[PDB]
């Protein structure tokens, strides 16, 4: 969601032995503009505040707690996967460059 | 009389329960899941039907153990008919202290079911009369399980303070309140209203020990109310009271 | 009530009829601190064999892998009144389980507060904050110049309960917490502690600096017990009395038992000579009437001090220790590896709770007592 | 400004504030005497110790004056005994103090550890202990047995265990009686009800009684008490008391029933009994003499067995006799896989 309704799904397998859909539903702050995924359960998304990161990998979590990098609006972010060294992503800053 | 019929799964598998719980005079199985098929009518004539009323002091409690693995929890009615076949015999049948077995097997049972448990047995146990130290002695145990969690305290509350108040409901609530089970003011007014409505030492030592923990829950009324509620010269350790209640104005 | 004209009412306020025929009920539940939305239709007769339960999608969620349970509770359910009751107690059960999505702090009392009370001690002192601020870690020095950490851990009210307090020295520390004692009160506990055991601490520190301390590496300072070598394959391990560290400790000898003899019997003649003026380290020189090598670690840095049955150091807590009667053998072993060894031999003969075998390298007489 | 701290002042004795331990200016026997005399002279003589006491209960209304009251005395020519101790020398005051002692002493149930972690109930209670006269113990009893009803549990349980310093000679049997009452009115006190039992002074009848009513109610008890009290049952143990006891014992223990913590104290228990029949052959000849007179019911249980293993293990002038019963027993088609 945009008003920061963020929305959690994974299997849990757990105290019937039978598959369950583990939903989480976060509530994030920010009207969040755009995001994409990057290596390790990692998600790069963000406010017209501020570009923040959220970290699923550890059934998953209680709550959604997440950072800033620091970086302004971004909007329309995108993702390449580098694995050369670290990772290395492509946004559009909302100021238009 | 009534003309039921048990679901057809137990009036089959009524012979093999009946094996089962023999068994148990001498991990669980299948038969007692079939319990989750009776509706508390059904289970009524099926306690009666079980005759789990004659079980030893060993046999109900080994048993007690198996319902307390059970994965789907039973339902509220259902939780409580076998609480008063199981146990509630017994508890009034009590003269003297109950075997380490049924404390051990109450509390246990109570632990996970406490509010069934606690909800359906406190009140006849109390409202029986010839109610004894035998009776008494495992509801104390009952309030003083670790197990018994603040919020289950809190739900023995809301049932310890809508019984009528007589001696036997003051000395186990003593011992409920003695861990300071948290209050919202609603029911401590009532308990102190209640409280205020009383020659006894039991309930000098019930408003005495109120008043140390719950010193922080009293307000200008009902330090009134204990004003009030030790008006009283029959009332032992006055002079405590009326020294704790004054250190409150 | 009796009736759930009333006992509904009672049990569940925010259960309002819209239609006349009080048939669709709709509104709220109550649930931990939580209120959530239901629409609950009923049939033309008040049956639950046929209901329409629907939610918020925010109830689905906490419904998860209930779905059936609740949909047999609709069926084998007398009432709609008992239906609630299981459908709150179940939703209780579900949102304890899934425990970890809970808890906001109160604001106006405690950020500034926590602030406030820091103030109070000072801002040289804080180390470690969580950003839950549910942890904390403070310093404090000794007389001696030695830094002693506190971790705290904070409840949702910090001023009502006592925090966790974890720390490392080996004495149970104790926290006279009031709802009116703050952060300055139980720091000046921590200092009454840290000098109680002020002498205690440099007599460890002593120790650690002039002797080849063995069995614990880079100690807390919860270790009140010192495995130091002196020469080569014997042992010393020496338990403190933190109250009295200056004063005789219980000092007993690992090693080769012709080696150990004089050491023990000159420690009975010479434990008389022991003064609490000097340190440890000063009375126990002209006491056993001898020197401590400084870290022969560096020189002997594979010597094979290890079981030579298994091959390692630290099997299980296990040091070591049960060593060869012989000069040319010396080889340690453990109390396991020399049981299992002599017990699995013919030759092997034992006494009560003693084992007399052959040396696994050297082939001599060696003893072990269990 | 009372007649109280007056007097006290009038008989040699220096009453502080409460902040350290109060001073005495002359000897005890002195003190004790004059002030005894000096309330003797006065008119108004059997009114005074009411208006005495009064004061007395309105200045130990603070606390620390209190506390300090309760403490050592500082003896200028170096400790002595408390200015309530000293008071209850004086036997005309006594049953005034104890009404007194004991009227007050629930305020602090909650209040145990106070400033310098000393516990203000057994201070109080240390007041009474070693007592070289005692005036009324009936009144004593009655008031300290209706304190012990209704106070939690360390407090009395610490009351019970000071019983044997406190009580005088005539008055042992009395309490003996109504602690058998609290006996079986309580279960969770019942430790130290034995311990005090066996340090009191009483007729051996009695005990056989209690003993029995021990064993009635041994289903009842949580099994973490069974050592001390079955090591109660085997010191009350006489060499003619053996088999009645013994074969009850043998028959009342169940060790199905028992069953983490459980196991634990179940082998505790047989380390107990270890020592129990290991330190005397009284025991273990009867002890047998009682399983192969269990020779006719095929149904002897788990224990026979286990205890057999046992005595056989532990105890050794018996060896052939347990291998000669065991043979005897095993032969007859008795004991088998089940
Ligand atoms: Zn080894
Ligand atoms: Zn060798």
């Amino acid at each position: 969601g945009h008003h920061g309704r963020m929305l959690a799904i994974k299997a849990s397998w757990d105290e019937s032995g039978k598959l369950v859909p583990e939903l989480r539903e976060y509530c994030l702050p920010g009207p969040v503009l755009c995001a994409a995924c990057g290596g390790g359960g990692r998600v790069y998304h963000s406010t017209p505040s501020d570009l923040c990161v959220v970290d699923l990998s550890r059934p998953e979590e209680g709550p959604g707690g997440l950072p800033p990098m620091l970086c302004p609006a971004s909007l329309n972010i995108c993702s390449v996967v580098s694995l050369s060294g670290g990772t290395k992503l492509l946004a559009l800053s909302a100021k238009g460059r | 009389a009534e003309s039921l019929e048990l679901p057809k799964a137990i009036q089959d598998q009524l012979p093999r329960l009946q094996q089962l719980l023999k068994t148990l005079e001498e991990a669980p199985p299948v038969e007692l899941q079939l319990l989750h098929e009776c509706s508390p009518s059904q289970m009524d004539l099926l306690c009666a039907q079980l005759q789990l009323p004659q079980l030893s002091d060993l046999g109900l409690l080994r048993l007690c153990t198996w319902l307390l693995a059970l994965s789907p929890d039973l339902s509220l009615s259902n939780a409580t008919v076998l609480t008063r076949s199981l146990f509630l015999g017994r508890i009034l049948s009590l003269t003297s202290s109950a075997s380490r077995l049924l404390t051990t097997a109450l509390t246990s049972f109570c632990a996970k079911y406490t509010y069934p448990v606690c909800s359906a047995l406190l009140d006849p146990v109390l409202q029986a009369p010839g109610t004894g130290p035998a009776q008494t002695e495992l509801l104390c145990c009952l309030v003083k399980m670790e197990s018994l969690e603040p919020d289950a305290q809190v739900l023995m509350l809301g049932q310890i303070l809508e019984l009528p108040w007589k001696e036997e409901t003051f000395l186990v609530l003593q011992s409920l309140l003695e861990r300071q089970v948290e209050m919202t003011p609603e029911k401590f007014s009532v308990l102190m209203e209640k409280l205020c409505k009383t020659t006894s030492m039991a309930y000098a030592k019930l408003m005495l020990t109120v008043m140390t923990k719950y010193q922080a829950n009293i307000t200008e009324t009902q330090r009134l109310g204990l004003a009030m509620a030790l008006e009283p010269n029959t009332t032992f350790l006055r002079k405590s009271l009326k020294a704790a209640l004054k250190h409150l104005g | 009530m009796a009736v759930t004209e009333a006992s509904l009412l009672r049990q569940c306020p925010l259960l309002l009829p819209q239609n006349r025929s009080k048939t669709v009920y709709e509104g709220f539940i109550s649930a931990q601190g939580r209120d959530f939305h239901l629409r609950i239709v009923l049939p033309e007769d008040l049956q639950l064999k046929n209901a329409r339960l629907l939610c918020s999608w925010q109830l689905r969620t906490i419904l998860s892998g209930y779905h059936r349970i609740v949909q047999q509770r609709m069926q084998h359910s007398p009432d709609l009144m008992s239906f609630m009751m299981e459908l709150k107690m179940l939703l209780e059960v579900a949102l304890k389980n899934r425990q970890e999505l809970y808890a906001l702090p109160p604001p106006p009392q405690f950020y500034s507060s926590l602030i406030e009370e820091i103030g109070t001690l000072g801002w040289d002192k804080l180390v470690y904050a969580d950003t839950c601020f549910s942890t904390i870690k403070l310093k404090a020095e000794d007389a001696s110049g030695r830094e002693h950490l506190i971790t705290l851990k904070l409840k949702a009210k910090y001023p009502a309960e006592s925090p966790d307090y974890f720390v490392d020295f080996p004495v149970p520390f104790c926290a006279s917490w009031t709802p009116q004692s703050s952060l300055i009160s139980i720091y000046s506990q921590f200092l009454a502690a840290i000098e109680s055991l002020k002498a205690f601490w440099d007599v460890m520190d002593e120790i650690d600096e002039k002797t080849w301390v063995l069995e614990p590496e880079k100690p807390p300072r919860s270790a009140t017990a010192r495995r130091i070598a002196l020469g080569n394959n014997v042992s010393i391990n020496i338990e403190v009395d933190p109250r009295h560290p200056t004063m005789l400790p219980e000092c007993f000898f690992l090693g080769a038992d012709h080696v150990v003899k004089p050491l023990g019997i000159k420690l009975s003649r010479n434990i008389h000579l022991w003064d609490p003026e000097n340190s440890v380290l000063q009375n126990l020189k002209d006491v056993l009437e001898i020197d401590f090598p400084a870290r022969a670690i560096l020189e002997k840095s594979d010597f094979t001090m290890d079981c030579g049955i298994c091959y390692a150091y630290q099997l299980d807590g296990t040091i070591p220790d049960q060593v060869c009667d012989n000069s040319q053998c010396g080889q340690p072993f453990h109390q396991i590896c020399l049981y299992e060894w002599l017990r699995g031999l013919l030759t092997s003969r034992q006494s009560f709770n003693i084992i007399f075998g052959e040396c696994p390298y050297c082939s001599k007489p060696i003893t072990l007592k269990m | 400004d009372s007649i109280f701290v007056k007097l006290l002042k009038i008989s040699g004795i220096i009453l502080k504030t409460g902040e350290s331990q109060n001073q005495l200016a002359v000897d005890q026997i002195a003190f004790q005497k004059k002030l005894f005399q000096t309330l003797r002279r006065h008119p108004s003589y059997p009114k005074i110790i009411e208006e005495f006491v009064s004061g007395l209960e309105s200045y130990i209304e603070d606390e620390d004056s209190f506390r300090n009251c309760l403490l050592s005395c500082e003896r200028l020519q170096s400790y002595s005994k408390s200015l309530i101790k000293l008071l209850l020398g004086i036997d005309i005051l006594q049953p005034a103090i104890i009404k007194t002692l004991f009227e007050k002493l629930p305020e602090y149930f909650f209040e145990n550890k106070n400033s310098d972690e000393i516990n203000i109930p057994r201070l109080i209670v240390s007041q009474l202990k070693w007592l070289d006269r005692v005036v009324d113990g009936k009144d004593l009893t009655t008031k300290i047995m209706q304190l012990i009803s209704i106070a939690p549990e360390n407090l009395q349980h610490d009351i019970i265990t000071s019983l044997p310093e406190i009580l005088g000679d005539s008055q042992h049997a009395d309490v003996g009686k109504e602690l058998s009452d609290l006996l079986i009115e309580n279960t969770s006190l019942t430790v130290p009800i034995l311990d005090v039992l066996s340090s009191l002074r009483l007729d051996p009848n009695f005990l056989l009684k209690v003993r029995q009513l021990v064993m009635d109610k041994l289903s009842s008890i949580r099994l973490e008490d069974l050592p001390v009290i079955i090591k109660f049952i085997l010191h009350s143990v006489t060499a003619m008391d053996t088999l009645e006891v013994i074969s009850e014992l043998r028959e009342k223990l169940d060790l199905q029933h028992c069953v983490s913590s459980g196991q634990s104290c179940i082998i505790l228990l047989f380390d107990v009994i270890k020592s129990a029949i290991r330190y005397e052959k009284t025991i273990s000849e009867a002890w047998i003499k009682a399983i192969e007179n269990t020779a006719s019911v095929s149904e002897h249980k788990v224990f026979d067995l286990v205890m057999l293993f046992i005595i056989y293990s532990t105890n050794t002038q018996t060896k052939k006799y347990i291998d000669r019963v065991l043979r005897n027993k095993i032969r007859s088609g008795c004991i088998q896989e089940q």
